[PDB]
Parts: structure tokens; C-alpha cells; sequence
């Protein structure tokens, strides 16, 4: 669908009948709706939906009206307005502001003392906007705000065994929206009790009472079971009063109650909106189960006395072991328990729901303070702006985006990175779950995840199962449950009409597998189909006995899942492993497409981006390294500025390159500008390598990996990392730092580099220790300059001052404040952690010179050895795959198809019949180059410079030994492969201390790298040290390199002036003791023996 | 070769009568001991003929239309879906330990789901019902099955004399709960 | 080229693919309970690999 | 009994002429008619052989 995208021929032999939608569409969809865009508006009344209610306008209508307790002051919000955004997103992050725009809403003050109407405009605050990218700018930072997974409100039974009696017990609770819990549940006893409000528990013939049911009423409608008639005849309580008077002692304890207050407690606590509500989902799922009020429209969101009788009665039927219920009047209905974590039950809370909840919460204080205030003006002249008070409402957003779990820090690692973190599915976070809940159970893979949730992507940290990736074809309902697209399948013939269906809907229908083969019109060709049912069975049944099918095998994996080629050929685990590996790479100076890839690398680039996409059809007007001129068709000019050598949040690299010349015609959605980590508009995070399957002299053992010098002589995989120094100059209790070119006691020669102001000159080399910019301070002053940290240099790129002299917007207290950007190119080295798609990593352990690696007969140099004995114990020979298919690609292929096509071709498109060199191949994930079809390909490549094919048959080639010049006894394994530089560079993971800062509440040395710490000495570590009967070494390591102060300068003195260290004794924490001991008038004393 | 007592086609064994026979003409126990069969005991499901052995007798006992009648009643009996409390009552030699036992096989294995946590408790001078229990539902008669007499039904006591028949018709009834929480009150 | 397929595999599953089906078979007369035929199928597929 | 089955579920076999205990049943609705008054199912064997 690109105008320009490069050409890559595909191993597809499936014909897709979905193109993939918008990947961050769950972002951009749920914030327009927040907001009630006219996109929203025109999207949401084609679907069906009468006359769409926008979040704001929901939040409002849900706040209006305001009134006092006599009903004579009303107050009415409507009409939410947008004006422009205050600056643009590069000035935003310029200047460290927030990317927002004025929100006005037009409130209307009602006085039925006399009837006169006051409309008027109030200013409700700065809203933060989403830009198109789906990032919040807060602060002149990016930030993501991860849609959340959580329990839909509705009503939920379950079963659990007794840990006493062993016995099964049955339970419901009622999970709304907000208000109080609601739980019924048959004990051990088979007695029939209720918890109101998470209470004492209580019989639920009382609850019954309490809501008008007689004796009568409650033997007519049960009965059915003898226990529910058991708890009725043994209850102590007889009345609709008594019932509600116990009601309000167990919920208001020891307070007087009266019969004012005895309906009114339990209408409030259930049933007024005000208080209690489904939220529209929660009355969806309890209408759908219990088959109450069907066929209507939802009209109502509270719950109803009908909602709690028909739960008993269903807890009651569930527990009695029947498995249809009818109410009456009611549709029939199953009875079975409900599998909290099937995505029927789980919901996704996006964006746009998170921040109308946050701003529901302020307007809740808004709402407070209104009515606290009406009382004390005059009702005369009160006007909508006195009332009204926003500083809580912005509070209440600008807290969000701060300190919040759910708002985050995008991750800009590479576009890949931001673009999986848009579309995470985060399980934890507030109201999510707590370290107290669910373990190993919730991060179990479920069958209903299929094609919403991605099975293998997952971090690799404690988060595992807790927080996963959206599908590629998937996408939210309304009520937030995900859904993913079907073909409809009718009479065996494959359908061309698309259902998007939900798992609830999933599970009542039998779904075919993608790869089914069907005649030209759908028709199935094989008697028999593989299919998931209900219960997520795998099976095989008949060919007419399908009624959905998979729109393709990508249905269930997600971006960087479907970024692996030969992802079947790989064992789950290691999938993941470079699924998330991919994740991590870092951007390099050069970007180069894979040889060999998926039909995903160039969609997932644009939808990223991070890449410049030409807003319509023009004609390339000039063209700089800084900004693109496009003069369009439609006569408006376009001019799009590049970010050059710009840090991302994780200090890589983020410049972007013109693809385009001077005089270019390009169509609109065409790419002319690549971003961090892409080529011609596709993904690029890593390098094409010439690979050796082979055992090179133990320097490969354990994984390590050899590479040859070339990749460090011609900067393969050079990388720019960004680090980014701040300081700042403050008031104080005897003056105010001052930052200047002059620092007391210092040489000459330090400050050097520095400018008038006292910074560092832009170009200027800095290394560790040398002053950045130079601050003194009052204590004749003190010096308290910025320095360069240990081990760390660079350039200086940029200089970013602000100051309160020139109306800056710093922090209370802050005078000025100064960032400084140092550059530095990294080269590859030893330690370095290099990895490939499949999940085969290894830091380098090696890097030969060109000439001692082993050459192909012509004298190519391989770039890259990998030991053999990885592979075959950890399933991934997907990486052998690649590695066959990445030569063939290298090297053009022509299959002779003289005497007809071979039988191994009779699979392949025309087009593969032939490439050229250096041709890019695409192999998608479930459906692309087949075993034989590679073996056919390896057999058919074409000849080199000199004319002879040095790759047989077979994938092996005879390799020279660089050292000896011998050629290897055997051949060997060699192909191109696509590998990944990791950002776990030994250049930030190489730590060391003799002595350095102490914990001033411990006085043991720090822990972290960036606090000079030391090395944690465990006690499993005394243990083994115990083992060796190394005492003086334990003794030594426990005293004098932990806690003895007194000891710990004696020793360093002693080491520096060269004599033996003394001996340890006397600890000062022992002095302690023995000094209380005394002080127990215990005469604690040391004997000489 | 041999079925699972809960396996479907094996639901006959413990549902059929003889007059409503689940397409079967004879149902044969063997009495167990270990490894070996001590003897088996046959019932014809339809009119007896009396050269068939069973230790019971019934079907020499039947074999000595009102046989039709009996039938008829046994099956009502047998599989009534009461779900409740069913009082059997039967006059001497007519079988009624037979039809009880017939009765509660089939209820514990029509409901064995809905009873496999709970237990069944048999109260009697003799364990006889809990003996057929065994010898029929082996996974519920040994693990779940319990046995108590009247003097048994205090945990841990174990009571068996038996009190004068005046006093025991007093402390037999409900009459004197009122005595006993004027005893506590005492 | 190394990476070698017995020729056997396709034979094996087939015949034991046919034991499955009379599993499922004696299952669709009410000769198996559930949990037994699915012991039954685990334990021919184990025999087969 | 009635205090240790709360489900009711009772299969109540015995004949009132047989009785010799001075305190038992004299009627089975006098003893059951306090817990399921008439939910409870009367049945009666009537042939002698």
C-alpha cells in the first residue's frame, strides 16, 4: 500500500483478506474518543450507535447538576470546547512545557427563586492532547500511557474447596463500577449467607426481608432447594424493619438508627445512581448472564432488586449442580462457573478511559467545593465563575501524568521499542492487582488470548504474564472487550465476509485454522479441518462443521513477534527471548534492512513514526539535512523539520536522513525521511553478517562470539550514544549559587574549555573529571562545579540554559538551570552482547583480524562465528534457516525450469523464479519458505565474480583456516545472518570500588553504579567462605571492609605507608553490648585463656 | 473387558429394574473378599423362573398379574426422583430391605456428583446398608461412607446400654428440651 | 542437510493415529468416561513418540 | 439427624408395627411433619410372598 515502498518478493502462498489495521489505533481511537472528535463522532454513528456521548460530555452530563440540599440552586455544564494548542510539539519539548490545549466549557446557573438564566463560559484548564504519534508531551518529555487489563464489573460465581472440611463452596459476588460489594455464598454448612459491603456475614433471607419479600413471597420463589428453606426457617428475623434495623446495626454499628434512615440506607447503598452504578458494562454482563432484561436497549446502569434475586437464585441452582436456569419472565440461561481470567471477563481500560476517571475525580472536588460555596454568597448575584473552582481539577490531571504507574516514559530505545510499549497491555497498575493477588495463576497463557493477546511477548523481568501485547488484528469494543476479525465460513465454502468477534462470541462457534487449503472459490479440499472449540480444544472435525476461519496465520502474534522470520521452526522460549531482544537493539550509524525478513519490517516502521511521511502528493522542493520542502499539487507548500543527532529517553541516537532529492515527485503517504533505525521506510535494527556454523578454537565456548575486525574498521556496528548532565542554581539560607568562569583553588588549565559564562565550549573533549560548567556557592566561596562522571567522555553537542532573569518557568527555589548533551560513538568490543532474531545472544569474546578468520575459497572473510553446540539443544534452528535463506538472497538464484518446473517449485509465486544479487527476500511467520523450496534455492544460486558457486547443495561451504592456510577437514556451514547490537554494553556494566561514599544510616558502602557502591557479600557467600575454613578472610571481609570505621581508615593508612594490616578486634558494635551488658549490672568480662 | 462403574454403558447396573429393564435380562454381584470371588448372586430383570441361585432367594422366592403388580411397585419405589426424604414402609416378607437397598444405589449413583464431597451417613442396629454400599459403590462406601448408631452419634463416645422404658420416653422427646435449658438456667 | 527425518515417522503415527480412532470410537458408545479416554489417547501418543 | 442434614435427603426405611422402643414412631408425619411438612414422599409395599 506504500507509493515507495523497496520491492521485497514474498514466500506467501496465502492471499491476505484483511490488510493490518492501524497498529497504535488503540491510542489515537480512545483519546479521540475522550475528547469527542468528529472522526470519533463519524466513526462511532456509522457503527450504529445513536446520537454518541463523548467522554467529557459523559463525565459532565454525570456532574450536572449541582443543586442544594432545597433544590433551588441548579448549576449545568455542556459543551466542552478545545481552543488551539498553545505551541507546537518541537517547541514543547524545547522549552519544557506540556503539550496542551485551553479546554472551555460553557456552565449555565439556575435560580428557581426567580427564574433567571446566567450562561457562561468557564475556563477549565490546560488539557494535555495526544499527539498523532500517541504520546502525551509532559514537561518537554514523552510519555506513553499503557491501556490496563482489568475484572469488568459485572457478576462473577465461583467454587473453591474448603481448606477445613475439604468441602466444594460455592460463591458470587457483584463487581460494579463503583459502590459497595455485594457477595453471596453457600458455607460448609449449606447455609445461604450474604455479605453487604464486605461485612459480617449474615443470612440472605434478611437481605430478602430487607427488600420487601415476605415469608410467602420467599417459600413461593424458592423452595426449589431445601437448603434456601433451611436458612429461611432458622433465621431470627421476621420483617421488612427488622430486617433493615439489623441491616444498620452490622453497617453502622452502635449509632441509633430510626425508620428514616432504614430504607433509605440500603436505596442509596444499591439502587440511587448518585451511588451505585454498573457503568453501562457492568450492566451489559449482568443483562447477558442471569438473561435479564433482553431484548430492550440497556436504559439503566444500577442494579435492581430483580438483579439480586435472580443472583441468589443462580447461586442457589449452581450449587444444587443444574446447569439451565430460567428466571421468570427471563430468557433460559446456563449455569456454570465464570473463568476470571477469559478475556469475556477482562476488559481494557485505554487511555482515554483512564484520564475521564481521573477527571471524573476532579470534578468530584469541584463538585464539593461548589456546594460548600453556594451556601456562603449571595444567591443574588451568584454567577457560574464564582462558584466554580478548577485548581482541583488540574490538579487532579497534572497528577496523572506525574506521579502515576500507568503513564510512563516512552520507550525510545528504537522505534520498534515505542511502538510494542504503545500497544502494552499492562495487568498491574492501580486497581489492576497487588503484590498480595494472584502469582503463577493470572500469568498462565489462556485459550482465549488467541489473536488478542500475543502468546510469546512478554518483559523478561518480574512482569512475566502480568503485562502483554496487544495482536496485530486486534482491536477494543466500546464496553473495552478486544476483539479480533473472522471469516465467515458457509456450506464448507470459505466466506469473504469479516465478523469482528469477541472471545465470549468465540467460544459458541467452531473456528478454522488459516492454513486451510481451499479451492479457488473457499471451498474446503480436505475432508477433514483443524479447529478450536469451545473450551480452547484443539480438534479435527468435518468440513462442514466450521462456521469462522482465521484471516490469516498473523492473527495471533504481535509486531516483533511477527518480526521473526521462521518463527516456527523456534521453541516458544526462545521466541520470546528475541522478541524481546528486538526490543532492545540499539540504533546503529548505519542502517541496513534485513536480507532476509518478514512482509512486517515496513509497516511497522511507518505506523512507528519515527520515519517522515509526505502529508500529500508534490513535487520535492529542496532538500537539506535539517528540513524537506514539498510543493504540493494543491499549490500549499509543506516544510517538515528533522531531528538531527537528538537524545532519545534512553540516550541513543535519534537523527533522521533525507531519502529524497531536489525535483522528486513523491505520493502522499510516501516515506522521504528514515528514522533511528530504518532504511527506505522499513525496519533496519541490526546488520547483515557473514556467518560460520562452527567450533573456532574455544573462543565461541559458551556461546561467546567471534567477529572479525572488519565490523570495527568499517563502523558496522558503531553506535552514537547521547548522555545528558543537568545542574542547577538555587536560593539558600546565606545567599544564592552563582555560576561564573571563576572557581577558587583550582589550575589554569581545568577550565580551559570553559566560556565566558563558565560552560563548556559546544565541540569541547571531556572526560572523566573535567568541570562542565563551573558553579561556586556560598560556603570566600565554594566550589560546586558540575563534573563528568567516572569513566564516561565524550563530546559536547548542545548547551540548554534557562533562567529566571528571562521568565523561565524553573521550579520554585531554582535560580537557573543548565543541560549539557556529551556525544560519544561507541565502537564494538569484547563483552559487548550481540544476538540474533531467534534468541541467540552472546557477548563477544573475541575480535579477530581480518586475516585470521576463516575465507571462502575466493577469499571472503567471514564476519561472524557461532558455535555449534548452541543450536541443537535449544530448538531455535530457525537461525539456521535464516542462515541459508540470508545466502541465497546475498547471491541471486535462477531455477532451470527447461524441462518444466521441478516438483520442489511447484509452490513458488513466478516471481521467486529468479532475483539478482542482493535481492531482499520476505518470509512471513506461519506461511513462507518451505523447507524444500530452500533446499531447491540453495541448489539453484547463482554463480560468483569468478563463475563458481562456493555454497553447495547442501548450505556448507569449504572454508580456509586463516592461521594455519590448511583448508578445514570438512565443510562448513556458512550463510548470511541478521543479528542485532543489545544495548548490555560492557561499557556501562564495568564497576569497581576501594573506597568510596558510606550510607550515613548503615555506614556500610553504597549499592549502585552510579552511587560508587560495593559488591553485595551475601550470606550464602559467609557460608562458602565458612566451608573453606577461611576465617581471617571472612573476618576481614565482615569488619573491616563493611562497618569498622576505625579499622577501615587504619587499614587504608597501613596499605599506603606499606606495612602489614593490623589485626581486627574490639568491635565498636560489640563495645556496645558489652557497655548494655554492664549496664544490666551483668560484670561481663574477657578471660585470658 | 471390564467397565468403569462410571462409565455410561455401565449406568444400567444401578438404574435397571425389572420393569424397566435398560435392555437386560440378568444382573450378577460377586461377593469379594481380596483377589477372589467368594460367590455371586443372580436377578433375572423380568418374570423369575427359580432354577436361577441367589442367596436372597428373590427369584425362587418370585418364582413360587399380581408378580406384575410387584414389579411395578418396586420400580416406582426404585426410581422415584424425589430428591427428598422418602419414607419406605413395607409389612414382613415383603421384601422391603431389597427395595431399599435397590432405592439407595440408585440414588447415590444418579446424584454421585452432587455427593461425592458431602458423605453418607447410614444409621441402623446393623451395617448391612453400608455392606451393600461397599459391595456396589467401593470409591464412596470406603473413604465416605460412615456408620453411627443411635448411641453413636456423640464423636468419641461410643454409649450402648439402653435406658428404662419410661425414662427413655421422656429424654426421647421434644417435650423435655424445655427441661434441658431449665437445667443450664438451674 | 544434517538435520535428518526417519523415513519411519509417517508410518508410526498412522498406525497409532488408528488406535486413537478406536479410542474415540469405544468413548462415542459409552464405553470411556472422559478423563479415562484422554489417559488412554496420553498413553498411545507417549507410546508413539 | 434433621441438624446434621440440612439438604433433607433422606431414604427412611422401617415398618411402625415392628417398633418396641417406647419412644418410637407411632407416625411418620408426627416425626417428620416439624421439618418437611408434607414435602415428604410416603411408600408403601402392599404383597406378601
Amino acid at each position: 500500500s506504500v507509493p515507495g515502498a523497496p520491492n521485497r518478493v514474498s514466500f506467501a502462498k496465502l492471499r491476505e483478506p484483511l490488510e493490518v489495521p492501524g497498529l497504535l489505533d488503540v491510542q489515537t481511537d480512545s483519546f479521540e474518543w475522550l475528547v469527542g472528535s468528529d472522526r470519533w463522532r463519524q466513526a462511532a454513528i456509522d457503527r450504529g450507535e445513536e446520537n454518541p456521548v463523548g467522554g467529557l460530555e459523559e463525565v459532565l452530563a454525570e456532574l450536572s447538576p449541582i443543586e442544594d440540599f432545597s433544590g433551588s440552586m441548579s448549576l449545568s455544564f455542556s459543551d466542552p470546547r478545545f481552543d488551539e494548542v498553545k505551541a507546537s510539539v518541537d517547541e514543547c519539548k524545547d522549552k519544557d512545557m506540556t503539550y496542551a490545549a485551553p479546554l472551555f466549557v460553557t456552565a449555565e446557573f439556575i435560580n428557581n427563586n426567580t427564574g433567571e438564566i446566567k450562561s457562561q463560559t468557564v475556563f477549565m484548564g490546560d488539557f494535555p492532547m495526544m499527539t498523532e504519534k500517541g504520546t502525551f508531551i509532559i514537561n518537554g518529555t514523552e510519555r506513553v500511557v499503557v491501556s490496563q487489563l482489568v475484572r469488568s464489573p459485572g457478576v462473577y460465581f465461583d467454587e473453591t474447596i474448603d481448606k477445613s472440611t475439604e468441602k466444594t463452596l460455592h460463591s458470587v459476588k457483584v463487581i460494579p463500577g463503583r459502590g459497595a460489594w455485594l457477595e453471596f455464598d453457600v458455607d460448609k454448612r449449606d447455609t445461604v449467607g450474604v455479605r453487604i459491603d464486605r461485612k459480617r456475614r449474615q443470612p440472605v433471607t434478611v437481605l430478602l426481608k430487607a427488600l420487601g419479600w415476605t415469608n410467602e413471597q420467599i417459600v413461593e420463589r424458592f423452595g426449589f432447594s431445601e437448603i434456601m428453606m433451611g436458612t429461611l426457617e432458622k433465621d431470627t428475623t421476621s420483617g421488612t424493619d427488622e430486617a433493615l434495623l439489623d441491616i444498620y446495626r452490622k453497617l453502622r454499628p452502635g449509632e441509633p438508627p430510626t425508620k428514616e434512615s432504614a430504607q433509605t440506607l440500603l436505596e442509596n447503598l444499591f439502587f440511587k445512581e448518585k451511588r451505585y452504578d454498573l457503568a453501562r458494562v457492568g450492566r451489559y454482563k449482568v443483562n447477558k448472564k442471569l438473561g435479564l432484561n433482553a431484548g430492550k436497549p440497556i436504559t439503566s446502569s444500577t442494579l435492581t432488586e430483580e438483579d439480586v434475586v435472580a443472583t441468589i437464585e443462580y447461586l442457589v441452582r449452581l450449587h444444587e449442580g443444574q446447569t439451565s436456569m430460567t428466571v421468570p419472565g427471563g430468557v433460559e440461561v446456563p449455569v456454570e462457573v465464570d473463568d476470571i481470567d477469559h478475556f469475556g471477563n477482562r476488559r481494557l481500560r485505554t487511555v482515554g478511559e483512564l484520564i475521564q476517571n481521573q477527571i471524573r475525580v476532579g470534578l468530584s472536588r469541584m463538585e464539593r467545593v461548589v456546594r460548600e460555596r453556594m451556601t456562603t454568597q449571595d444567591v443574588e448575584a451568584i454567577t457560574p465563575q464564582t462558584l466554580i473552582n478548577i485548581r482541583p481539577v488540574v490538579a487532579a490531571i497534572k497528577e496523572f501524568f506525574g506521579t502515576s504507574q500507568l503513564s510512563q516514559f516512552m520507550d525510545q530505545n528504537n522505534p520498534l521499542s515505542g511502538l510494542t510499549h504503545k500497544r502494552r497491555l499492562s495487568a498491574l497498575g492501580p486497581g489492576g492487582l497487588s503484590r498480595e493477588r494472584a502469582g503463577l495463576e493470572v500469568r498462565d497463557v489462556h485459550p482465549s488470548h488467541y489473536g488478542r493477546m500475543c502468546p510469546i511477548e512478554t518483559p523478561e523481568g518480574p512482569n512475566i504474564g502480568l503485562i502483554g501485547s496487544l495482536s496485530v488484528y486486534a482491536r477494543v469494543n466500546p464496553f473495552g472487550f478486544i476483539e479480533t476479525p473472522y471469516r465467515k465460513v458457509e456450506n464448507g465454502v470459505v466466506t469473504d465476509q469479516i465478523d469482528y468477534l469477541t472471545a465470549d462470541e468465540e467460544d459458541r462457534h467452531v473456528v478454522a485454522q488459516a492454513n486451510s487449503p481451499t479451492d479457488e472459490n473457499g471451498r474446503f479440499t480436505e475432508d477433514r479441518v483443524m479447529v478450536r472449540k469451545k473450551g480452547g480444544e484443539v480438534e479435527f472435525v468435518s468440513a462442514d462443521q466450521v462456521d469462522y476461519m482465521d484471516v490469516s496465520p498473523r492473527q495471533m502474534v504481535s509486531v516483533a513477534t511477527a518480526m521473526i522470520p521462521f518463527l516456527e521452526h523456534d521453541d516458544a522460549n526462545r521466541a520470546l527471548m528475541g522478541a524481546n531482544m528486538q526490543r532492545q537493539a540499539v540504533p546503529l550509524v548505519r542502517s541496513e534492512a534485513p536480507l532476509v525478513g518478514t512482509g512486517m519490517e515496513l509497516r511497522a516502521a511507518i505506523d512507528a513514526g519515527d520515519v517522515v511521511v509526505a502529508d500529500k502528493t508534490g513535487v520535492i522542493e529542496e532538500v537539506s539535512a535539517d528540513y524537506i520542502t514539498v510543493m504540493a499539487d494543491d499549490g500549499t507548500r509543506q516544510s517538515y523539520r528533522l531531528r538531527k543527532f537528538a537524545r532519545s529517553n534512553h540516550g541513543t541516537c535519534a537523527n533522521q536522513r533525507p531519502i529524497v532529492d531536489a525535483g522528486q515527485r513523491v505520493e502522499a503517504g510516501q516515506v522521504i525521511a528514515d528514522g533511528p533505525c530504518t532504511q527506505n521506510g522499513e525496519m533496519a535494527l541490526g546488520k547483515n553478517l557473514l556467518v560460520a556454523i562452527m567450533p573456532w578454537e574455544g573462543h565461541n565456548y559458551e556461546d561467546a562470539i567471534i567477529l572479525s575486525n572488519r565490523l570495527v574498521e568499517e563502523d558496522v556496528l558503531t553506535s552514537i550514544h547521547i548522555e545528558e548532565h543537568e545542574i542547577d542554581a538555587r536560593d539558600t539560607k546565606l545567599g544564592a549559587e552563582e555560576i561564573t568562569r571563576d572557581i577558587p583553588n583550582v589550575s589554569d588549565e581545568v577550565l580551559a574549555d570553559l566560556d565566558e559564562r563558565g560552560i563548556v565550549r559546544i565541540g569541547a573533549e571531556v572526560r572523566d573529571g573535567d568541570i562542565l560548567v563551573g558553579k561556586v556557592t556560598p560556603k570566600e566561596v565554594r566550589d560546586t562545579s558540575l563534573k563528568v562522571p567516572h569513566g564516561e567522555s565524550g563530546k559536547v553537542i548542545g548547551i540548554r540554559v534557562f533562567s529566571r532573569e528571562d521568565d523561565d518557568e524553573l521550579p520554585a527555589g531554582v535560580n537557573e538551570l543548565v543541560r549539557v548533551y556529551v556525544a560519544q560513538k561507541r565502537k564494538i568490543s569484547d563483552g559487548d552482547k550481540l544476538a540474533g532474531r531467534h534468541g541467540n545472544k552472546g557477548v563477544i569474546g573475541k575480535i579477530l583480524p581480518v586475516e585470521d578468520m576463516p575465507f571462502l575459497p575466493d577469499g571472503t572473510p567471514v564476519d561472524i562465528i557461532l558455535n555449534t553446540h548452541g543450536v541443537p539443544r535449544r530448538m531455535n534452528i530457525g537461525q539456521i534457516l535464516e542462515t541459508h535463506l540470508g545466502w541465497v538472497a546475498k547471491a541471486g538464484w535462477n531455477i532451470d525450469v527447461a524441462a518444466g518446473v521441478p516438483d520442489w517449485a511447484s509452490k513458488l509465486p513466478e516471481e521467486l523464479y529468479s532475483a539478482p544479487a542482493d535481492s531482499t527476500v520476505a518470509t512471513p511467520v506461519f506461511d513462507g519458505a518451505q523447507e524444500g523450496e530452500l533446499a531447491g534455492l540453495l541448489g539453484s544460486t547463482l554463480p560468483n565474480r569468478d563463475g563458481e558457486v562456493m555454497v553447495d547443495a547442501d548450505g556448507k561451504s569449504t572454508l580456509f583456516d586463516g592461521r594455519s592456510g590448511e583448508p578445514f577437514p570438512y565443510p562448513v556451514t556458512v550463510g548470511y545472518m541478521y543479528i542485532l547490537k543489545l544495548h548490555h554494553l560492557v561499557d556501562d556494566k564495568i564497576h569497581a570500588r576501594s573506597t568510596g561514599p558510606y550510607s550515613m544510616i548503615t555506614q556500610q558502602p553504597l549499592g549502585g553504579k552510579a552511587q560508587f557502591g560495593g559488591q553485595r557479600f551475601g550470606e550464602m557467600e559467609c557460608w562458602a567462605m565458612q566451608a573453606y575454613g577461611a576465617a581471617y578472610t571472612l573476618q576481614e571481609l565482615l569488619t573491616i571492609k563493611s562497618d569498622d570505621t576505625v579499622g577501615r581508615v587504619k587499614v587504608y593508612e597501613a596499605i599506603v605507608k606499606g606495612e602489614n594490616i593490623p589485626e581486627p578486634g574490639i568491635p565498636e558494635s560489640f563495645k556496645v553490648l558489652l557497655k548494655e551488658l554492664q549496664s544490666l549490672c551483668l560484670n561481663v568480662e574477657v578471660l585470658s585463656s | 473387558l471390564l467397565l468403569d462403574w462410571r462409565a455410561p454403558m455401565a449406568r444400567p447396573f444401578y438404574v435397571a429394574t425389572a420393569a424397566n429393564p435398560e435392555n437386560m435380562r440378568r444382573r450378577r454381584q460377586f461377593h469379594t473378599l481380596g483377589r477372589k470371588v467368594v460367590d455371586f448372586t443372580d436377578e433375572i430383570l423380568g418374570r423369575p423362573t427359580g432354577a436361577e441361585h441367589d442367596a436372597t432367594n428373590d427369584a425362587a422366592l418370585l418364582a413360587a398379574d399380581i408378580v406384575a403388580t410387584i414389579q411395578a411397585e418396586q420400580d416406582q419405589v426404585i426410581r422415584l426422583d424425589h430428591t427428598g426424604v422418602l419414607v419406605i414402609e413395607g409389612g414382613p416378607g415383603t421384601g422391603k430391605t431389597v427395595v431399599a437397598l435397590h432405592r439407595v444405589a440408585y440414588l447415590l449413583y444418579t446424584y454421585r456428583k452432587q455427593m461425592e464431597r458431602h458423605g453418607v451417613l447410614v444409621v441402623g442396629p446393623t451395617p448391612a446398608f453400608l455392606d451393600h454400599i461397599g459391595r456396589v459403590l467401593p470409591s464412596l462406601g470406603e473413604s465416605d461412607a460412615v456408620f453411627m448408631t443411635p448411641g453413636d452419634f456423640v464423636p468419641g463416645l461410643h454409649v450402648t446400654a439402653e435406658d428404662t422404658p419410661e425414662a427413655a420416653e421422656v429424654k426421647g422427646s421434644l417435650k423435655i428440651l424445655d427441661v434441658l435449658k431449665a437445667a443450664v438456667a438451674d | 542437510a544434517d538435520v535428518l527425518v526417519p523415513p519411519q515417522k509417517q508410518e508410526i503415527l498412522e498406525r497409532h493415529e488408528a488406535e486413537a480412532d478406536a479410542i474415540e470410537r469405544k468413548y462415542q458408545r459409552g464405553a470411556l468416561n472422559h478423563t479415562e479416554r484422554n489417559e488412554s489417547l496420553v498413553k498411545i501418543w507417549q507410546d508413539a513418540t | 439427624l434433621m441438624r446434621r442434614c440440612p439438604r433433607r435427603s433422606f431414604t427412611i426405611v422401617g415398618d411402625l408395627a415392628q417398633r418396641r422402643s417406647p419412644a418410637g414412631a407411632r407416625s411418620w408425619g408426627a416425626m417428620l411433619d416439624s421439618y418437611v411438612p408434607g414435602r415428604w414422599v410416603y411408600k408403601s409395599l402392599s404383597v406378601n410372598y
